């Protein structure tokens, strides 16, 4: 597939997609594209204006070779605190952004309870979290707890 | 300091011409202070002389008014504020 | 040329800071081309001093920061895009 | 009673009303007030948010003494066309705003049509439209069509 994404200005540019490809996957050729985070995409097909579908085939909510979509871009970034809880059940605070990348947050939690931060990685909802992306990714409100989990060897 | 393309011109005049129907609006509620009244008249003035401007660049099937502009922007704002493509859907196509 | 009573000025100070969010949320979509990218900033500047200057006249339970006036103007616009106080009910209590 | 209209700067003024009192009481006595015609009154209930029911005694709808609504005003007045129809059954097109008096549209019918303005009066949906008020309390469309009526001596 190549796709359309037509945005607030009226501009458009053009992002290659397939039949197998998710939601997750459009947004990630987005953020290739233009430099935006996957969470700060607000996304509807065009001109029906039908918000896309997260658990739902490209496929299978109207769009195809051809299709647009338009995209609204949110880079709201305020501060937020969060809970990370260690292995011994002592939850700290965390001031954080969600733009932040969670190897940025395993720094501060690194730094904050002395243990190396290849030694332990995090989770949030029982789902681990990937160095790379940011906090947003994976829905952190204020005061949600994040869990260390430390690497045995 | 955001790296913008050509054609942002023809946005930023259709988005300001929604700022100034919000003014607008906003002064019937006698809630727009004095400074504010000047601040209105002033976007009304200089975007006036810009659309005029712009229109001579634009091929003449879309050279837009500002009435017809304020309509654009009043959708753009929509969707702004919502942060929903599905607020002012034509916001998208000017 | 609207007359208006004192308190015109907390409800403008209030608006424009909801003008400026609309500024700050159209220039994420990179449509905001540089002289208004400029009328931003300079809005934003105006803002912030014009709030120091009117928080020293009101009773300290309150004087609002931007951030705060922000969220207010927007309820405001809302309320003003649609003409239905129903869009944002919190607009009318500064 | 007496009710609280409450404004978008916040302001607020008092307005008299009584139990027998419709919307169109309330925004007459609104109109008295701050000058500002009925048909341009937005009204709600506060701090609920919602609507006044024309048709719909204050009292049923959750309004009593010490009530508050929240106004906000519209002032778009942009022209438009209608038609008025005379005695012969040949309609004209009248540019016109809705908040040009009854008696004004006489005026631009009269000198139109040659017939005293004292020697008709103008229908429209069957009822009579009043001299002294604005064309959008009768809710006038774009190429709504009223109807001249000539007075017989």
């Amino acid at each position: 597939w190549d796709l359309t994404v037509k945005m607030l200005a009226g501009n458009e540019f053009q992002v290659s997609l397939s039949s197998s490809m998710s939601v997750s996957e459009l947004k990630a050729q987005i953020t290739q594209k233009i430099g935006v985070h996957a969470f700060q995409q607000r996304l509807a097909v065009h001109p029906s204006g039908v918000a896309l579908q997260d658990r739902v085939p490209l496929a299978s909510q109207g769009l195809g070779p051809g299709s647009t979509v338009l995209l609204v871009v949110d880079k709201s970034d305020e501060p937020l605190s969060i809970l990370v809880r260690n292995n011994k059940g002592r939850s700290s605070t965390y001031e954080v952004r969600l733009t932040q990348t969670v190897a940025h947050l395993k720094q501060q939690v690194s730094g904050l309870e002395g243990v190396q931060d290849d030694l332990f990685w995090l989770t949030f909802e029982g789902k681990p979290l990937e160095d790379q992306l940011p906090l947003g990714e994976y829905g952190l409100k204020p005061l949600s707890t994040v869990f260390m989990n430390l690497r045995l060897r | 300091q955001i790296e913008v393309g050509p054609g942002a011109t023809n946005a930023t005049i259709n988005f300001e011409a929604g700022i100034l129907e919000c003014y607008e609006r906003f002064s019937w509620q006698r809630a727009l202070d004095y400074p504010g009244q000047d601040r209105l008249h002033r976007l009304k003035r200089k975007l006036e002389s810009r659309i005029k401007t712009h229109n001579k660049s634009e091929p003449e099937n879309k050279r837009m008014s500002l009435e017809e502009r304020k309509a654009i922007g009043v959708k753009m704002m929509k969707v702004l504020l919502f942060m929903d493509p599905s607020a002012g859907i034509e916001g998208f196509e000017p």
